[PDB]
């Protein structure tokens, strides 16, 4: 919201420019005789959040919600009481944002360690392998980018142009994100007690039994879908994150995914309590 | 809207006494003096129509502001109007006023605004109340707004004086003659205080004398046995602050031996650029046998013999210590017991010409300035070389041929001085005027030095204020009656629209009938 | 004074829309939410139009009046007709109800986006300008123009519209779409004063309204 509507003015070398994409668009349209050129500049500004980036974020947000809605409904009946039909929804994103959170936390710790090791022990081979940091003040607020080592491969490419310049880095980053998300999702189900056995135990405690199936049978049926759902959902989440990052969505692909899923799970909690 | 530059009446405090205007912010409707009620209004007056009584009337009526429109050519303005304004100007500055007073140079848009305001002000009396209401509703008001902020005191303003020296044949022990002129200008508006005659003429004479003496002192055969000190003083119009500080620095400090025991006399030049009368102002009459008396005798002899057109006389004024402001620069030297006198064409220091914005380059006559410069140079040279005792007749001019005064170089100096205002509140230490003056003096004189005086923080002798120049924006405005009439018209329009929509069915039926008839025919 | 002038301009711009809303019976139908939806559709269409112009048309650097640019803007104004058709199709009711809901919501949304901010900032200024009053009248002319355009779009979209009437409807729609471009070209060519330009816009809108009303009455009667 801040990037969309910020009224702060940043002094770009040509002129004072509003940080907020919408406010800048309105100001440029009001103040510029070339309304079409001003609009194009707002859409494709190189230094400040663009209207195109905002549209990309909205598109990603809608896509994420659409994928979030995907579920597999398993018919459950109360064994004790006749006629009560419920569905147990196995969501496509079964493991939630936690695989993203775990991957991002691990990468964050790796970056912190690498930056400390580079700052304190310059020129050691292990330090260079972990990461070399350089502060690139290319007409912008100073940003320290990892120019070598594992941290470089882990870093997201800033644009399609950078992906074209360094295809190996983009491929490695995509593979790492998808593999890590799938691995974390699988491990998370086992650690979390959300495995098919645990879900079957929860259903038995709730006296919910699948029609025609014993409680033991329920474990087998759940075990068919839950591992596949977890791994495929983690892969899909990683792919969506990569696509949003390449599209340059405001707030980051990971951030947008996290926000959408967290909001959805809060809404579900709110509805359930209500 | 129309934006034009306005020059505010100066604000300063001297010896704790407030002078000038205290307010710099205006947000009021423009009106002419003809309007019955000027309260909280910007009063527009032309210089041609300006009168002191009408200005007092506006102050008495608590006008929101006064704006005085100056004709673009000061020379064009009639000399009687200028004389009257010059006479009123000291009284206006002396009187402290809360109401801000601004000066604007005439512009065609400003004149059109002034005429429209005058017509609007006049129309109110001449017509019946219904006609007045209609005229007011259709009339365009003008709102005058100043872009500037409220004025503030300048705590650390520095006044800078420039000194230069020529050593005589015999060294520093020789008697020293000091020639002093204050370079600062003063007037109701500092930005308009060119001060061409006061004291640009005096500065021009001082510089020409410096050139002539420097040339004489270059050659051993013409080298005199006197020390000459040329002093361009700052803040002359503010009680000679710069001269006072320079005297304190030279006399209190034992190292500056030149002034303590060797000062033959001080010649102050003030307003020597105009007139055929020349007056020598002396705090005490020179005693016979003193060098100051010798100079007086030489000046009188040269004036009588070489320049009979010039009427020379000596004016004696006793120093009044009670008065906050010294009448003449020489009084400051006399307080320190140095023999000093001021040469001026003005009969009295109180003449409005001495402290007026109307003192412009066109007022100064180049021929008169050249003649006065020649008379001063001849008298000084005659004293320095004791020509009269040597038997040189008074009629013979020393400054002929190679040493002739250069009227083009005097005109150029006068033009340079008058190109920019030289008010003390505008003359910064790093200003072009000071740097050029120092370079020019340095060319002809040795040991050129700058002396800087700052007002005391505990007891400031002078305080200056900012916001002397501002941009004033005249916005077109309509009176509230017009808005009320427009609201009534809008209400009637809405009523008509409501009735038209309510009766639209009649229109629809009429169209249906007309279309049926057209089909039938 | 500045507040009084702003209030007068706001009242002149806003009250005609309220009067039309109450008199047309839309309030009886609880159409307010439908009008809000129409305004949202207007906002979406105007954003798409701006995006289309920026993506497809570079700004001409010629100092002389941009005849091509104004013609292109008028050509893009067809999107407004498409949006009005979408709103009417989305809204169920009698043809008059659909036309009035679409026109009122579209005109109100334009008024809010294009004139309220200029009225708020400019009309509260110290300087009095007739332009704010002219703009307030222009909003009422726009409202009538949108009513005419919505009626024309409804007539063309009628399945039962006779082929003889169809060319007349298409011509009237063409004139309505190009009216802004024609008026700007005419005002530039004749150096017309702002009051004369406003009067000419009012006259052209009135003539379009009268012709559209006559055609609408003929089409309805031919089926009655």
């Amino acid at each position: 919201v801040w990037k969309a509507f910020s009224p702060t003015t940043v002094n770009t070398g040509r002129g004072m420019e509003f940080e907020g994409a919408i406010i800048a668009l309105f100001h440029l349209l009001a103040t510029r005789t070339d309304k079409v050129r001003a609009l194009r500049e707002a859409f494709y500004r190189q230094n400040l959040p663009n209207l195109m980036n905002l549209i990309a974020t909205i598109f990603v947000f809608a896509v994420v919600i659409y994928f979030q809605g995907f579920r597999v409904d398993l018919p459950i009946k109360s064994a004790r009481y006749r006629g009560q039909y419920n569905t147990y929804p196995i969501k496509l994103f079964y493991t939630s944002n936690i695989p993203i959170i775990l991957q991002s936390a691990l990468v964050s710790n790796l970056y912190v360690i690498s930056q400390m090791l580079s700052a304190r022990f310059s020129g050691n081979l292990l330090v260079s392998l972990l990461g070399t940091w350089s502060d690139t003040s290319s007409g912008g607020p100073a940003r320290a980018y990892p120019v070598g080592g594992l941290c470089h491969y882990l870093s997201p490419p800033e644009s399609f142009g950078s992906v074209l310049e360094d295809p190996v880095h983009a491929v490695v980053y995509i593979v790492f994100m998808l593999g890590s998300c799938a691995f974390f999702s699988k491990t998370w189900i086992e650690v979390s007690g959300s495995s098919a056995k645990d879900v079957a135990k929860q259903l038995k405690e709730q006296q919910m039994v699948m029609r025609g199936h014993r409680e033991t049978s329920m474990v087998h049926e759940l075990n068919r879908y839950i591992p596949t759902a977890a791994a495929f959902g983690g892969l899909c989440i990683g792919a969506l994150s990569v696509l949003a990052d390449f599209l340059g969505a405001i707030g980051s692909g990971t951030g947008i995914l996290l926000a959408v899923t967290i909001i959805y799970q809060y809404f579900e909690i709110f509805v359930k309590e209500q | 809207a129309h934006e034009f530059t306005v020059y505010r009446m100066q604000q300063y405090d001297l010896q704790g006494q407030p002078y000038g205007t205290r307010n710099a912010v205006l947000n009021t409707e423009a009106r002419t003096i003809d309007a019955d009620v000027l309260s909280r209004r910007c009063v527009l007056m032309r210089l041609l129509d300006f009168s002191y009584e009408q200005y007092q009337k506006a102050l008495r009526q608590s006008a929101g502001a006064v704006v005085i429109i100056l004709p673009r050519a000061m020379a064009a303005v009639p000399q009687d109007v200028i004389r009257q304004f010059m006479e009123t100007e000291p009284e206006m500055l002396a009187m402290e006023t809360v109401v801000p007073v601004y000066f604007a140079v005439e512009d065609e848009a400003l004149l059109s605004i002034y005429e429209q305001t005058q017509a609007a002000s006049a129309a109110q009396g001449s017509a019946s109340a219904a006609e007045v209401l209609l005229h007011t509703a259709t009339a365009n008001g003008f709102q005058m707004v100043t872009s500037g902020v409220q004025s503030k005191a300048v705590s650390d303003w520095l006044i800078t004086s420039v000194e230069g020296r020529l050593t005589g044949l015999g060294g520093e022990d020789l008697p020293t003659i000091v020639i002093v002129a204050h370079y600062d200008a003063f007037g109701v508006a500092p930005w308009l205080s060119h001060g061409a005659d006061s004291n640009g003429s005096g500065i021009s004479v001082l510089l020409e004398l410096a050139r002539l003496f420097s040339r004489l002192y270059t050659y051993k055969r013409t080298h005199a046995a006197y020390n000459l000190l040329f002093f361009a003083s700052g803040g002359g119009k503010f009680n000679y602050q710069g001269t006072k500080r320079w005297l304190e620095d030279n006399l209190d400090h034992t190292d500056s031996s030149l002034l303590q025991d060797n000062v033959a006399f001080v010649l102050c030049l003030d307003t020597v650029g105009r007139g055929d009368s020349l007056h020598l102002h002396v705090s005490k009459p020179p005693r016979e046998g003193t060098l100051q008396h010798a100079f007086l005798r030489e000046l009188e002899a040269v004036a009588a013999h070489q320049f009979p057109e010039v009427r020379f006389s000596m004016v004696h004024k006793k120093i009044n210590l009670a008065e906050d402001i010294l009448a003449w620069e020489h009084e400051r030297f006399a307080i320190r017991r140095l023999p000093a006198f001021t040469l001026s064409h003005l009969e009295s220091h109180r003449d409005g010409q001495r402290s007026s914005i109307m003192d412009v380059r066109s007022r100064v006559d180049s021929k008169t300035l050249t003649r006065n410069t020649r008379l001063i140079a001849e008298a000084l040279t005659r004293v320095i070389y004791n020509l009269t005792e040597k038997g040189t007749p008074p009629d013979m001019p020393v400054f002929t041929e190679q040493m002739q005064i250069q009227q083009e170089q005097l005109d150029s100096v006068m033009d340079w001085l008058t190109n920019q205002p030289r008010a003390a509140q505008l003359v910064d230490k790093d200003g072009t005027l000071l740097s050029t003056l120092e370079h020019y003096l340095s060319r002809y004189l040795k040991e050129v030095k700058q002396h800087h005086i700052k007002a005391d923080k505990r007891d400031p002798e002078f305080v200056f204020y900012d916001q002397l120049k501002q941009v004033m924006n005249a916005y077109r405005v309509k009176p509230a009656i017009f808005d009320l009439l427009l609201a009534v018209c809008i209400g009637a329009y809405l009523g008509m629209a409501y009735t038209a929509v309510q009766h639209f069915d009649l229109l629809y039926k009429t169209v249906q009938r007309l279309l049926v008839k057209a089909k039938t025919q | 004074m500045t507040l009084f002038h702003f209030g007068n301009c706001f009242a002149l711009a806003y009250f005609p829309y309220f009067i039309t809303y109450k008199c047309s019976g839309l309030s009886e139908y609880n159409a307010f939410w439908k009008c809000v939806q129409a305004g949202v559709t207007y906002l979406f269409v105007q954003l798409c139009k701006m995006l289309f112009l920026a993506t497809f048309f570079p700004t001409w650097e010629g100092g002389i009046y941009d005849f091509i640019g104004e013609f292109m803007k008028a050509s893009v104004d067809v999107a407004d007709l498409i949006g009005l058709n979408l709103v009417m199709s989305r809204n169920a009711g009698k043809g008059e109800y659909k036309i009035m809901v679409a026109a009122l919501g579209w005109a109100t949304a334009e008024l809010i986006m294009s004139r309220c901010i200029p009225l708020w900032v400019g009309a509260r200024g110290i300087e009095f300008d007739w332009k704010y009053i002219q703009m307030s009248i222009d909003s009422n002319i726009s409202l009538v123009h949108y009513i005419v355009a919505s009626a024309q779009v409804w007539m063309i979209t009628r399945y039962d519209l006779y082929h003889t009437f169809r060319p007349a409807v298409l011509l009237l729609m063409f004139l309505s779409v190009y009216k802004a471009f024609v008026m700007e070209t005419f005002v530039h060519l004749c150096s017309l004063g702002s009051w004369t330009a406003l009067l000419a816009r009012a006259v052209v809108t009135g003539l379009l309204a009268l012709s559209t009303l006559a055609l609408y009455v003929a089409v309805v009667n031919v089926h009655s």
